[PDB]
RNA sequence: UAACCUGAACAGUCUCAUCGUGGC
């Protein structure tokens, strides 16, 4: 047994549903019900005289995916109606092309550094943000700062992203009243 | 760009040039280059000329 | 009873060695032509 | 990719070939026996005719050479060269030199052999050609000049990648170098085939497998602390553990003993896995020593078994083969021993297939139960499957006994398992 | 090539997973943890002062905290949401040890005893107003009883009739250990070590049907321990040493039935099977009353050393599987020492655990799960997975 | 062991432990043999301890040799252990020399240790 | 946020079973919606992990059937402190929600399937799915 | 003589005048002294030879004052067999490091 | 009666050490 990639796609939305390797190539197109379609791809082997006894992992290569859950949330990025940003109930939020499809993106959710130097709380085990109630972006001041104002479900402030790096931003912006965050909007 | 061939007279130096403006002598049976400029005006031709060590 | 006998059965556990990263590393010194079950014991002299 | 990257490839694919004068000067001067400057004056009659004279004493002291001087030291080998023939002609010379090598990597210990493989290094370049086999044949001769000299003349693989501040240096490669070397996982697989391939042609020799286990028992002695390297580790180490009993050589044989007891010991496996290791280990026990590692391999494995069902009746088929193997007067004595081995869990697994499977020899589990201790819940099923003994068949003196036994010691606790099942006085009534 | 001693290598073409599953396992493994975390059992309702003592229930849900702000809340316990069952406010009253006590005939008292530096103690009687009483009377031992701060509660039995009682047992001045009865607070006896008493612990061993015997576990602080049975008169029937050790702040037994895991019915006492001795330069020396109780200057199984100063709380886990070492001298200094095999936990706590100065910790009798309390006033709680 | 010459009881060997943890704290305390020695050599100990749990005490037994020469006390105490843990190290300390001080705040503690030494020599 | 996970009153409102955690273990009690006509005594899950994800009672020896996370519906009496029966399906998946209609119960799984049982037999009777219906809840 | 000085001078013994030189203008002091012509120091190479000097001085004075201070000695070796044991395993694992990167 | 020691008893207005720089 040469090796396994395990959670390669869902379980709950069929788990691979079709693998193939496009033949003369050693690279397997795998998809799944979940919305996703990837490639694997094998290189070729590390040891310069054996060979076919050390066989090196696949490992990823390209792939396309959308969400997996219905979206949740909607809003347009851009006036010129290029891109726009799109939030799921499997708690992603994405930001999907209208003129090419290969520039569809997710946005990345790593948190950057805390401002003063203490530690940032949180599960080690990371997981995504609650899905997203509401949004509010206005690229008035874009790739200068903060851009997105967003504002998840059942939970008591909203965190900011930047859609020009295409990621969180370093503020959640409390809400102080211990009241959960019902709307979200930012001036132009 | 197309890349115009050249090679010297014995067959041990291979002399390349780029449309663009990559112009590459090397030993092409070893591993040896021995010039790699890049002239960015658009190059047409090149040639050894007694030696690879003198190419126009 | 069953807590009785799992507490028993919890109690009947005994000290062991555990393999640490360097609790073998002392023994290529004298890998040189000794004997192979020489090298059984000495193995297992290091485990318990 | 950039020119460079792609000229490197194409220089690193003619390596071997001499284009002019310089190169076959560096790549002549590249000797085992002699410096450069006597290396690139020397020809090829030369360091033939003195290897020839060495493959004969070779010869005369192992027998298996003589057909290496028929194909691979012949003179017809002078004028062969080995970058003229194509990709069929290479794999037959190149399996022809593997075969050299792994018959000769037990005889690096005295000069013919390095006289001998001198003409391998400078007619047929397996220095740069046949690398890997060479750096896996004399990997155990690691804190000896001979391996210095050809870490000096070798061009490194990319898995042999950490001995690179090692070469052309005065010192010797260190034991915690010899065990990052084997750390890796591509490494191990290459380290296997290789061992698979002396298993095969029965060229494993003593040293080699000490070098070897003492490796594989650092590797998983550095991997102890984290449980995924060991679970990619664990499907490697075992494989070649079976291939390593799956073989007739004692030396072999506790090796993989040795490296079975040490990965048991190191985590928890299945009680399906130590049941067929154990069937492995006894499905070719041949020898003595090899039988007195078996015995101890197998308390092990079973003492580090946890959870329901660590000491049930280890099945019939297992357990009359460790009867084959192992007789009763092998079992009292190794327990009569006054070093005292911790044999629990295996020895009341034994008395519980004694019990289900054999109900004749029940005087000599009463002998080594009296011998060895053991602990509550072992005398406790126990004393239930010899309850169910007796409600099963008609109970005579040697089940009586028994019951004295487990009278005279820990009464409260067979009242304790009747209580649970049955009664004191129809337990008499029954014996 | 083919068509379909082997059995190694047919077993590792089958599995895929190469451990023990998940239940079949029932004893913990070594050097690697499985620890949630939960919420903040005091988050509900903040603590005013460091908290000084922590106790779970025997039977219900609920945590009781108490501090120098001499008030004790108890808390019901899940996971999500730990909320403040009640609290109870006693003026000019700081407390320093709180413990549920529950009687062994009719597991239906429910008392809570607490105490502080004072000449007092008070006993709460659980009703679901509140009747709390107070022992204020050592029956002509005041002079050798002057703070009530280190109490422990244990069962007693009368040994004529089968009859228990719970005792609580005061660390006086001089060597003496003040018992005396939980309910009505008459002083029964006392028993007097050589030399600085600096804590003690509780051992139970049962006899016979219905019939257990009281051992009090006293330390000097130079490392010599005694022994006393209190089922009779309090005599001493063993007196021991300490190898090493010096400065010695911290008994404790665990693996069967101490003061913190508490039997609820009689048959249930067991005898423990280890004896911890935790010290002022944070060396913690184990030793195995399996084989301990016989040589009388016996040697530990092992001397941890993994935490560099004062011990201040070592707890046993109820199964007596794990121990916890705490200090609270510096931030952060806990550790679960595995045993049998006598090594602590690498991967928990990291440096990212929110230990704070940790000042008490308690073990749940049945859910597996600490409760580690610092002194910022936080309760901090953590589920083990094993159980 | 026989050898080891004045050792003390519980009471004074749990005040000289005691005094040895305060100047262990105050940095007044040389530990180990060789450092003892030396102390011993530039005449600035108030006192020497010394464990009879040695498994050889010879190793020991002569710094005493130089004790009586410069009229310093010394005292045995029975665990190297026990030692190590009040001179607040993780290793067995086989010998320790508490050094001289006069505006030490132990000052008091090291001369009453002291005294009670010289008592039994 | 309540302590209280499960909660329902039989018919007319006199009893209230309500499922909250005890210590990381569910527990299922009863309670007299009015005394004048405490009740200390819980149903015990004993597993961690196992979970009421619904529950209903009853109508004449009176009962719950708790909807577990196991592919069981448990028939708990009240009066008595023990399940008296364990309806089981024959997966593991969580069941979502159940009801009945006399001595019929039936109910739903998470893997949108459909059960039914008798409570008169205690026997499963029926299993299907049907089409365009797969989140059931 | 030689038994009751501490393990540092047993070090330096033999580096009397470069001692004290390093110690009378403000330098660095010798590590060898008379204890360099060991074959166990001659095992040692790097800095490592300093490094086992002073382990072996120490074992040498644990050893030294065991023979000139014991009454019940046996001329057999013992103490100084299971000191050079100590030794030798310590120069094992203080040879095995490397200061390269692997 | 006291003195002294001692329990997690310096340190957010951060505390302390050491080498310097400029003027305690």
């Amino acid at each position: 047994r040469i090796h396994v990639l395990k959670n390669i796609h869902r379980e709950s939305y069929g788990g691979v549903t079709q693998a193939t390797f496009l033949n003369g190539q050693p690279i397997i197109v795998t998809s799944g019900g979940d919305n996703s379609l990837k490639e694997y791809v094998f290189d070729p082997s590390l040891s310069q005289g054996s060979g076919d006894v050390v066989v090196q992992p696949p490992r990823y290569l390209r792939s396309r995916g959308g969400h997996s859950q219905p979206p949740s949330y909607i809003a347009f990025a851009d006036s010129q109606s290029h891109f726009m940003l799109s939030a799921s109930k499997d708690r992603s939020l994405w930001s999907f092309s209208l003129r090419k499809d290969a520039q569809s993106q997710e946005m990345s959710q790593r948190l950057h550094k805390k401002q003063d130097g203490g530690r940032v709380g949180g599960s080690t085990i990371k997981s995504k943000f609650p899905e997203i109630v509401a949004l509010a972006i206005e690229n008035a001041r874009i790739g200068e700062w903060e851009n997105i104002i967003t504002a998840h479900k059942d939970e008591k402030f909203a965190r900011t992203w930047d859609m020009r790096n295409k990621r969180v931003g370093r503020w959640t912006f409390d809400t102080t009243d211990d009241g959960f965050v019902k709307s979200v909007a930012m001036s132009q | 760009g197309p890349y115009h061939i050249k090679y010297a007279k014995n067959g041990t130096h291979l002399l390349i040039t780029g449309r663009k403006g990559h112009v590459a002598s090397m030993d092409w049976r070893k591993g040896q280059l021995r010039a790699e400029l890049f002239l960015n005006e658009t190059c047409h031709s090149a040639t050894y000329l007694q030696n690879e060590q003198y190419f126009a | 009873d069953e807590e009785d006998i799992a507490l028993e059965f919890i109690n009947g556990e005994k000290k062991d060695k555990l393999v640490n990263m360097n609790s073998f590393t002392s023994m290529f010194d004298n890998i040189q032509n000794v004997q192979m079950d020489t090298f059984f014991d000495r193995v297992m002299k290091v485990l318990t | 990719s950039s020119l460079s990257d792609q000229l490197a490839q194409v220089a690193s694919n003619n390596a071997t070939v001499a284009l002019d004068r310089k190169r076959r000067q560096k790549l002549h001067s590249a000797s085992l026996i002699y410096n450069s400057k006597t290396a690139a004056t020397q020809d090829y009659d030369f360091i033939f005719e003195n290897a020839s004279k060495a493959l004969e004493e070779l010869s005369q002291i192992e027998p298996k050479f003589a057909i290496f001087s028929r194909t691979l030291f012949s003179e017809s080998s002078i004028s062969l060269d080995r970058n003229v023939q194509t990709k069929e002609e290479i794999k037959d010379l190149d399996n022809a030199i593997n075969a050299y090598l792994l018959l000769a990597s037990s005889k690096w210990y005295l000069a013919p052999t390095l006289h001998a493989t001198e003409w391998l290094v400078r007619r047929f370049q397996i220095h740069v050609k046949n690398t890997e086999m060479l750096l896996l044949s004399t990997l155990n001769y690691y804190q000896t000049p001979v391996f210095k000299r050809i870490l000096s003349i070798i061009k490194l693989p990319p898995l042999f990648n950490c001995l690179s501040n090692f070469v052309r240096s005065e010192k010797p490669p260190t034991a915690l170098t010899m065990i990052k070397l084997f750390n890796d996982m591509d490494f191990l697989k290459l380290y296997t085939s290789y061992l698979d391939q002396c298993i095969k042609h029965n060229a494993t020799y003593t040293n080699q497998l000490l070098f070897t286990t003492c490796c594989f028992i650092n590797v998983v002695a550095f991997n102890s602390n984290n449980d995924e390297k060991l679970n990619q580790l664990v499907p490697i180490l075992l494989e070649i553990s079976a291939k390593l009993l799956a073989s007739k050589s004692k030396d072999c044989q506790i090796a993989a003993h040795t490296i079975l007891v040490v990965f048991a010991t190191a985590l928890p496996l299945k009680k399906t896995i130590i049941l067929a290791a154990m069937e492995t280990i006894l499905s070719n026990l041949d020898a003595k020593e090899a039988k007195h590692s078996a015995l101890l391999t197998i308390c092990k494995l079973f003492q580090t078994l946890k959870g329901q069902g660590n000491v049930d009746q280890l099945p019939s088929k297992i357990f009359k083969l460790f009867d084959s193997k192992f007789d009763t007067v092998s079992i009292l004595t190794f327990l009569d021993k006054e070093d005292k081995p911790v044999c629990d869990k295996f020895i009341t697994s034994y008395t519980r297939s004694i019990a289900r499977y054999d109900r004749s020899k029940l005087n000599i589990i009463l002998s080594l139960l009296k011998k060895i201790r053991l602990e509550r819940y072992e005398v406790r099923l126990i004393i239930t499957d010899l309850i169910y003994l007796s409600e099963i068949l008609e109970d005579k003196s040697q089940l009586v006994e028994l019951f004295e036994y487990f009278i005279s010691i820990n009464e409260d606790l067979v009242l304790k398992c009747l209580k649970s099942l049955g009664l004191t006085g129809e337990l008499f009534e029954i014996r | 090539d083919e068509s379909d001693i082997n059995a190694l290598t047919k077993i590792l073409s089958t599995t895929y997973n190469y451990k023990d599953t998940l239940s079949n396992s029932k004893l913990l493994p070594p050097k690697k943890l499985d620890i949630v975390r939960l919420k903040d059992a005091n988050a509900s309702h903040p603590s005013h002062s460091a908290i000084q003592s922590l106790s779970f229930h025997p039977s219900k849900p609920l945590l009781l905290t108490g501090g120098y702000d001499k008030t004790l809340r108890i808390y019901h316990i899940d996971g999500k949401t730990n909320h403040l069952v009640t609290s109870l406010h006693l003026v000019g009253s700081p407390i320093q040890t709180c413990t549920f006590y529950t009687s062994l005939s009719n597991q239906n008292q429910q008392n809570i005893f607490t105490a502080g530096r004072r000449r007092y103690m008070h006993s709460w009687d659980l009703s679901l107003t509140a009747k709390i009483e107070k022992f204020s009377r050592l029956y002509g031992h005041e002079s050798t009883q002057r703070s009530f701060e280190n109490f422990k509660v244990a069962h007693l039995q009368n040994s004529q009739t089968n009859s228990v009682h719970g005792i609580v047992l005061l660390q006086g001045n001089n060597g003496w250990i003040n018992i005396l009865h939980s309910t009505s607070g008459l002083w029964l006896m006392g028993c007097k070590i050589e030399g600085v008493i600096t804590d003690f612990c509780i051992d139970y061993q049962p006899i016979s049907r219905g019939k257990f015997r009281t051992i009090l576990i006293a330390v000097n602080a130079y490392g010599e321990v005694w022994e006393f049975d209190l089922n009779k008169n309090g005599h001493v029937i063993r007196r021991w040493k300490d190898q090493g050790g010096v400065g010695i702040t911290k008994i404790q037994v665990g693996g069967g039935t101490t003061t913190t895991c508490p039997a609820l019915q009689i048959s249930k006492i067991k005898q423990n099977r280890w004896l911890a001795v935790g010290s002022e330069s944070g060396f913690v020396n184990l030793y195995d009353r399996n084989n301990a109780m016989t040589s009388s200057t016996p040697t530990p199984v092992a001397a941890l050393d993994q935490l560099t100063t004062t011990i201040s709380n070592l707890q046993f886990s109820p199964d007596g599987q794990i121990l916890c070492m705490a200090s609270r001298a510096v931030k952060d200094a806990l550790r679960l020492v595995h045993l049998p095999s006598c090594s602590v936990f690498s991967n928990w706590p990291t440096s990212g655990t929110p230990l704070g100065k940790v000042t008490s910790v308690a073990f749940s009798p049945s859910g597996g799960l600490l409760a580690v309390g610092n002194e910022q006033g936080k309760v901090r709680l953590w589920k083990l997975n094993h159980y | 062991n026989p050898k080891a010459f004045p050792l003390a009881d519980a009471a004074l060997t749990q005040q000289i432990l005691d005094v040895v943890q305060q100047a262990a704290n105050l940095r007044q305390l040389k530990k180990g043999a060789n450092e003892a020695t030396k102390t011993l050599n530039r005449g600035i100990s108030e006192f020497i301890i010394m464990a009879a749990d040695c498994e050889p005490i010879e190793i020991l037994l002569h710094l005493p040799l130089l004790c009586e020469d410069k009229n310093v006390p010394y005292v045995f105490v029975p665990s190297r252990v026990a030692l190590g843990r009040a001179c607040g190290v993780s290793r067995p300390v086989i010998a320790a020399s508490i050094t001289t001080n006069d505006a030490s705040a132990i000052k008091t503690q090291i001369y009453a240790v002291k005294d009670k030494i010289e008592t039994l020599l | 946020d309540s302590p209280v996970l499960q909660s329902a009153y039989d018919p007319s409102g006199q009893y209230l079973c309500y499922v909250t955690v005890a210590l990381d273990k569910q527990r299922v009690g009863v309670q007299p919606t009015q005394r004048a006509t405490w009740n200390e005594n819980f149903l015990y899950l004993e597993d961690s992990k196992l979970k009421v994800t619904c529950l209903k009672w009853v109508n004449d020896t009176v009962a719950i059937i708790l909807g577990m996370n196991n592919g069981e519906i448990w028939l708990y009496s009240v009066l008595a402190n023990e399940v008296t029966y364990k309806f089981t399906t024959g997966n593991s998946y969580e069941i979502k929600d159940i009801d009945l209609m006399g001595n019929q119960l039936w109910c739903i799984d998470s893997s949108d399937a459909f059960y039914q049982f008798d409570l008169l037999q205690f026997k499963l009777l029926q299993h299907f799915r049907i089409n365009n219906c797969v989140q059931l809840n | 003589s030689l038994a009751k000085s501490p393990a540092s001078t047993i070090q330096i013994l033999g580096a009397e005048k470069a001692l004290f030189r390093a110690l009378k203008t403000k330098h660095d002091t010798p590590k060898y002294g008379l204890l360099y012509h060991a074959s166990l120091v001659g095992q040692a190479t790097g800095k490592n030879k300093g490094k086992i000097a002073r382990v072996l001085a120490a074992k040498a004075a644990v050893s030294l004052r065991y023979d000139a201070l014991a009454e019940d000695r046996d001329d057999s070796g013992d103490i100084g067999l299971e000191s050079r044991a100590k030794v030798e395993n310590r120069l094992s694992q203080l040879e095995g490091r490397d200061l390269r990167t692997t």
